[PDB]
């Protein structure tokens, strides 16, 4: 079961670049593509994210997309830049100017066809393609605009494959432009309709974790992206490493998504790292469900968990893992829906992440995620009610009504997340 | 408490102990519902492409 | 922290037990339909026992013993006696009783008329009584056709009437002893040291149904002398025991309680192999209310057993705490009872 | 005669792999299929030939068919120790599993492979002078075990309308769960299989898990521990078919002795004794001790309380050093203490069967070798508890239509849910009408 990776935009390629830099190490793949590990478990499922080449070389099944050549030149010049397939670099020149319209309708349109040719070529060499995973931000123009355009076009051609995304939400605390709510609202509507699984990565959460928890006075995008790498490694562990659960993207969606539109997951990770003391199983569980370890900036206690999937990594007592997991459910039983039995799933992997002996990653379909969409919606209306900055989008051919629709679709999503909270 | 039908063999024996007396569809019908499900599955798909065409 | 749910709002006893558990600060009340509980205060009718003991890492307890209806219903009690060797047909403390089905509707009609004609031809007192589980409808008559036609006019039962009841001289009235029994998950039989006497207010007349029925509702409704002698027509053991000493020159422990403790043990040991939850995936406890009646020779009789009793106002505090102490905290850690030892 | 075993889904394949392992040990068949005991190489009308065909080279080949929409589980049978037993034509695999979706295993991914499975089944059916029926191993909760099984039961009922069909079903348990939509699949597959299965043996994974923990002292039972225990019970039930005897000698007799009402065809199995092989030496239980254990809920394959449920039939299947007189004395003494209330329209009696050969165990397993063991098959109304538990979980998710879109997206209609559930409510009504006091 192969997965095709796609990274779009500055944020999409920079977090995506780190993702490959991380798992490549976890599987023992050097920057040249040669395997230099010890455990065969590293290679039992290497085909999921890597294609084997001549001379036992492992090339990521990744596609790098951007309307500017800047962020992709850095990737090629980065640590693991020589490992990516050269043909899979697809870039434009004019850029998207942090404009959703430019990425979705005008400048991305010129480039989108070329990308699908690479996607098609990768899918053709997949014995059993299970789906695609995209990394991008919703606040910019390329990853947001063009990224959703690709998702829409990929669905038209692979309607029976799972569409997964790691979607970085904008935040005024970490902001590049005031039109980020416009771009994010337009993108959210697309994700609601055309994805099965969206990992909501809120830059507000990443910032607070770097500032409050990790005690970094001035977080940099690199600091926030270290958090994203740890999470992306955690939520792909069951895919990348063998287990008794034969995990795949379709199974995750069937069990995590009770309603097709409510597929926006709150990811959490423990222990938060920027360090020699090992962490016990109860410590992982407590921190994992703690709001200070959530990557979405929502209070879980303000909502209810529809479904939860937790992954513990390292050598530990699986019996103890149960003892502490069931404890949380039985303690905070009010924060889990009572009408979905056995809505908490736990898996264990003996292989720990690089640098830690014990770790735990958490995937939560919580109705508290409505707080995030409400935050975006408020920021969106605050500008739209005065049509502020709309000329950047109407100049690219869009009409006001398309905003009013995305606004309504956003407010509707919040209402849907609310009805299931009672 | 009456043992009855004491059958015995080399590999075993069996008996009964009374303690108190007393006081499908056809192949076509299958294919009909099966093919009918793929029709709804292909119609729901066609609607998706029609929606994406818009 | 411990988890419990509530599904019986009309329970005046466990409305108090729910109060105390929360007051400890170590117990939490969830919603009635939450499957993850450590304890259930389930409803009277249709308690879903089949769904209990199936939650991983969750020791579940319930305040009702499944299958206890065989002892807390009129028809099943009489059928339990006789058919049970322990509670033989020759049960000295159980009033002679027979199960009667209405004609519109096994049945024991011809057997009732058998032991009736013997008393008429033997010059013996032949007064009987009929009642049912659908009561607030009772009839006391010396004839046969009158009681059986009243039955035709659900499953009823007819038993012999205590035509010679023990009467308290300060009034010449009839009392009714209520003893509270608690059976925990270990099937230890705990009797509450404090009981009540729903005394009457009118003089018993062996020739009207107010001086014959001693329910607190009848005394508060039909009787006018409510509260003349004792408060609320409910005497306690301390007052009663003193009257036994001054009048009959005996005590409550010997002339009455010895029999009461025997009747309690016999009934619960009889159905122990049918309701015991020792090797079961869930545990059960339950509070019972035994109603007795004492005759003039100081002999205790068994009237009925209630599965959902209501405790006296004074003794709510002392009792409902005892429920938590021995039934709820015995399995979920955070004397006023007499343990009836047995095997 | 002959019996064809069919193993569907992950649980069916793994449990079947454990059963045929135990059959080989009990029949002395080597992992290369060579049975030295057999002196009729190539032929043999013996009793064990009902489950094993004989090749010209003298190889005892199981009369089995393993099916799974995904190839990972059956590949271990192909590279396992007993790989030589089967030929590849019996091991059928797909590419994509059903993703725990009944609709995906019945309407979409199942319909692609049903025709092939039936042909492979016919390849064995034609090797049978008289075919008795089929033994179907599968899980309620799995997408393939529920969806594809029900489809096959519909088709077998057409192509083999005379042959009987017995079921070994794994009732879902949260302790070893695999998906949250398992209740949906368990209800859909029971509704679509009820009219086709002649008798079904439910195994609650909760019972096996607890039994492994308490009696075998295994902190975290694996599927291996569960399957090795389950195969012991399956062996007791199928022993009468594979060894000479007179009780339950053909598949139709299970229906006669245990299934008076066709829809109430879910006998409750109880096994004893389960002893930890870690124990150096255990106090070997007596005939009366193991018989009494048949009435302890902790030893039942489905957690329920037979006291509050009337019996309709009861078979005792002893295995080992057991003599009829011991059995009768145990039955008489257990009547007095226990409360065994049959229905008024059935005799209060027990059909007993003894096989002198002691229960076999796998070398290096967890089950100690015992000198006498018993498996009780009692068709008691108390097993309706499991249907109620399963039905309540169904009503909780379906009230909000949770996860339903996944099924309708494969072709299913929302109505088929209420149809399947209303059938389950009817089954719970039938159990009550038979168990009223
Ligand atoms: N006793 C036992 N139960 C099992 C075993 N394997 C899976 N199960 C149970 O089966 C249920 C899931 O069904 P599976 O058989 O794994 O699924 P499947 O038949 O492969 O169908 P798919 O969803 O397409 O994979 C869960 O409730 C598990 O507890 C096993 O080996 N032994
Ligand atoms: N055999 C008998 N002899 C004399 N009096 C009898 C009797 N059977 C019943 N009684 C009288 O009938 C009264 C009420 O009977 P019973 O106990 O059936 O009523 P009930 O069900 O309302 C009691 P509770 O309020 O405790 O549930 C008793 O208090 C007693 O005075
Ligand atoms: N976490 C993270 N967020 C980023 C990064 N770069 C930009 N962002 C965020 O994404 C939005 C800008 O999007 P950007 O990726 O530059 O848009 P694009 O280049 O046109 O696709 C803002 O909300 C930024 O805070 C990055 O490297 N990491
Ligand atoms: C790759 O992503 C993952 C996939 C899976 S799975 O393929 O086994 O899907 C399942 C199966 C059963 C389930 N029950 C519930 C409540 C959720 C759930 C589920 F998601 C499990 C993962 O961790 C537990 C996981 O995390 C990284
Ligand atoms: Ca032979
Ligand atoms: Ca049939
Ligand atoms: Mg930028
Ligand atoms: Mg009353
Ligand atoms: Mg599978």
């Amino acid at each position: 079961r192969e997965i095709v990776h796609i990274q779009a935009g500055q944020c999409g390629n920079q977090i995506g670049a780190k993702f490959w830099e991380v798992i490549s190490d976890e599987h023992g793949i050097d920057p040249t593509g040669s395997y230099h590990g010890d455990s065969d478990l590293q290679l039992e499922r290497i085909n999921v994210y890597y294609n084997e080449a001549t001379g036992n070389k492992y090339v990521p099944r990744a596609i790098l997309v951007d309307l500017e050549p800047g962020t992709m030149d850095s990737v090629r010049s980065g640590p693991f830049g020589q490992i990516f397939r050269p043909d899979n670099f697809v870039f434009g020149q004019s850029g998207a100017g942090n404009n959703w319209a430019k990425g979705h309708y005008t400048e991305g349109a010129e480039l989108v066809d070329s990308v699908l040719d690479v996607v098609r070529k990768e899918s053709e060499s997949c014995d059993c393609l299970q789906g695609f995973q995209l990394t991008h931000s919703l606040g910019g123009g390329t990853g947001s605009g063009m990224g959703t355009l690709l998702i829409s076009k990929i669905r038209e051609e692979y309607p029976d494959r799972i569409m997964n995304t790691f979607s970085v939400m904008p935040s005024p605390k970490v902001s590049d432009t005031v039109v980020e709510p416009y771009n994010a609202t337009l993108s959210v509507h697309q994700l609601v309709e055309n994805t099965d699984e969206t990992y909501c990565i809120d830059n507000e959460a990443l910032y607070d974790i770097c500032f409050r928890t990790l005690k970094l006075t001035t977080p940099t995008y690199g600091d926030l992206n270290h958090l994203v790498s740890a999470t992306m490694s955690g939520v792909t562990t069951c895919l990348r490493f063998p287990g008794q659960l034969n995990a795949d993207l379709r199974k995750l969606a069937v069990n995590m998504v009770p309603f097709p539109r409510l597929h926006f997951f709150m990811p959490g990770f423990a222990p938060l790292t920027s360090q020699y003391r090992a962490l016990t199983v109860p410590e992982l569980t407590q921190q994992m469900f703690d709001s200070k370890n959530m990557m979405a900036a929502c209070d879980p206690r303000h909502g209810r968990y529809l479904t939860v999937a937790a992954i513990f990594r390292g050598r530990m007592s699986m019996k103890e893992v149960d003892e502490q997991m069931l404890n949380v459910q039985n303690k905070n039983s009010s924060y889990f829906v009572e009408w979905i039995p056995n809505n908490v799933k736990t898996a264990v992997c003996d292989i720990p992440p690089r640098g830690l002996k014990m770790s735990a990653t958490f995937i939560g379909n919580s109705t508290a995620i409505q707080e995030l969409f409400k935050r975006i919606s408020e920021q969106f209306t605050a500008m739209f009610r005065r049509k502020a900055f709309l000329h950047w989008y109407t100049g690219e051919g869009m009409d006001e009504m398309e905003f009013t629709e995305a606004e309504s679709n956003m407010n509707d999503l919040v209402s849907e997340y609310q009805q299931y909270q009672d | 408490m009456e043992v009855i039908e004491l059958n015995k063999c080399t590999s075993g024996q069996s008996f009964e102990v009374i303690l108190k007396p007393p006081s499908d569809p056809s192949l076509e019908e299958i294919q009909k519902k099966l093919e009918a499900a793929e029709e709804r599955r292909k119609y729901q798909e066609a609607e998706l492409l029609k929606h994406l065409a818009e | 922290m411990y988890t419990f749910v509530v599904r019986d709002e009309n329970s005046s006893v466990y409305a108090e037990v729910s109060r105390l558990l929360l007051a400890t600060g170590q117990w939490k009340r969830l919603r009635k339909d939450n499957p993850r509980f450590n304890l259930m205060l389930g409803e009277r009718n249709r308690l879903p026992f089949g769904r209990l003991g199936h939650e991983p890492g969750l020791v579940q307890l319930v305040n009702y013993y499944r299958g206890a209806d065989k002892l807390c219903r009129k028809a099943s009690l009489v059928k339990l006696i006789k058919t049970s060797p322990e509670l033989s047909e020759s049960c000295t403390w159980f009033p002679e009783s027979y199960v009667i089905y209405p004609t519109n509707l096994t049945d024991e009609r011809e057997v009732f008329l058998a032991a009736y004609n013997r008393r008429r031809e033997g010059r013996e007192g032949n007064v009987w009584i009929a009642k049912s589980s659908a009561g607030a409808g009772i009839l006391i008559s010396s004839e046969a056709s009158e009681l059986l036609d009243f039955i035709d006019e659900q499953v009823h039962v007819i038993q012999k009437y205590l035509e010679k009841p023990l009467l308290l001289e300060p009034g010449h009235r009839k009392f009714d002893i209520r003893s509270w029994v608690l059976v925990d998950h270990l099937y230890n039989i705990y009797l509450y040291r404090e009981g009540v006497l729903r005394t009457s207010s009118e003089p018993y007349n062996s020739a009207d149904k107010t001086c014959h029925l001693t329910n607190h509702c009848i005394q508060k409704e039909y009787s006018k002398n409510y509260g003349r002698y004792e408060e609320g027509n409910e005497m306690f053991f301390e007052e009663f025991n003193q009257y036994l000493m001054d009048a009959l020159n005996t005590t409550l422990e010997n002339s009455i309680l010895l029999q009461i403790k025997h009747i309690i043990r016999s009934c619960l040991m009889c159905i122990e192999p049918a309701i015991s939850t020792k090797h079961l995936h869930y545990q059960s406890f339950q509070l019972f209310g035994f109603d007795f009646m004492v005759d003039e020779e100081l002999k205790v009789w068994l009237i009925e057993v209630n599965g959902a009793p209501a405790c006296a106002q004074k003794l709510y505090a002392e009792l409902c705490q005892g429920i938590v102490d021995v039934a709820i905290s015995s399995v979920f850690p955070l004397s006023i009872f007499i343990k009836l030892h047995h095997h | 005669r002959e019996c064809i075993s069919i193993h569907v889904g992950q649980a069916g394949v793994q449990i079947g792999n454990a059963c045929w392992e135990l059959y080989c040990l009990e029949h002395g068949i080597q992992p290369d299929g060579q049975m030295p005991s057999d002196k009729t190489i190539g032929g043999g009308d013996d009793s064990f030939n009902t489950f094993f065909s004989e090749t010209g080279a003298g190889k005892h080949v199981p009369r089995a068919v393993f099916v799974d929409l995904e190839p990972t589980v059956i590949d271990e049978v192909r590279t396992g120790t007993y790989r030589q037993l089967f030929h590849p034509e019996q091991l059928i695999t797909g590419k994509e599993d059903a993703a725990n979706n009944y609709a995906r295993g019945h309407y979409t991914i199942g319909k692609e492979i049903i025709d092939l499975v039936l042909d492979r089944i016919r390849k064995l059916a034609d090797q049978c002078t008289g075919l008795q029926g089929f033994l179907v191993f599968h899980s309620f909760g799995g997408g393939t075990g529920s969806g594809f099984t029900s489809l096959l039961m519909e088709r077998l009922s057409v192509d083999y309308g005379k042959k009987s069909k017995l079921e070994f079903s794994i009732y879902p348990a949260p302790q070893v769960s695999t998906a949250v939509v398992e209740p949906y699949n368990s209800i859909l597959t029971t509704h679509t299989t009820l009219e086709h299965s002649d008798c079904a043996f439910m195994v609650d994974n909760e019972a096996i898990y607890d039994i492994c923990r308490r009696n075998l002292d295994i902190e975290r039972p694996t599927y291996t521990n569960l399957n090795r225990l389950i195969s012991q019970i399956v062996s007791s039930i199928t022993a009468s078919l594979r060894f000479d005897g007179a009780l339950n000698v053909d598949l139709t007799e299970f229906q006669t002795n245990l299934v008076p009402y066709p829809r109430i065809h879910f006998p409750l199995a109880t096994y004893a004794p389960v002893i930890s092989a870690e124990k150096a030496y255990h106090e070997q239980l007596s005939v009366a001790e193991i018989t009494n254990a048949c009435f302890e809920p902790a030893n039942q394959m489905v957690k329920c309380d037979p006291r509050h449920g009337k019996y309709m039939a009861c078979c005792l299947l002893y295995r080992g050093d057991v003599v009829p007189k011991d059995v009768n004395a145990a039955i008489a003494t257990i009547k007095t203490k226990r409360s065994i209330q049959f229905v008024d329209w059935c005799p209060t009696g027990f059909k007993v069967g003894i096989n002198y050969q002691p229960p076999t165990v796998v070398p290096g397993g967890d089950l100690a070798k015992v000198q006498r063991a018993v498996c009780m098959l009692s068709n008691t109304t108390a097993i309706a508890e499991a249907w109620a538990r399963l039905d309540h979980k169904f009503d909780l998710m379906y009230a909000k239509r949770a996860f339903v879109h996944w099924y309708v997206g494969e072709g299913m209609e929302e109505g088929e849910f209420s149809e399947a559930r209303e059938d389950m409510a009817a089954l719970e009504k039938d159990y009550e009408e038979v168990g009223v006091d």
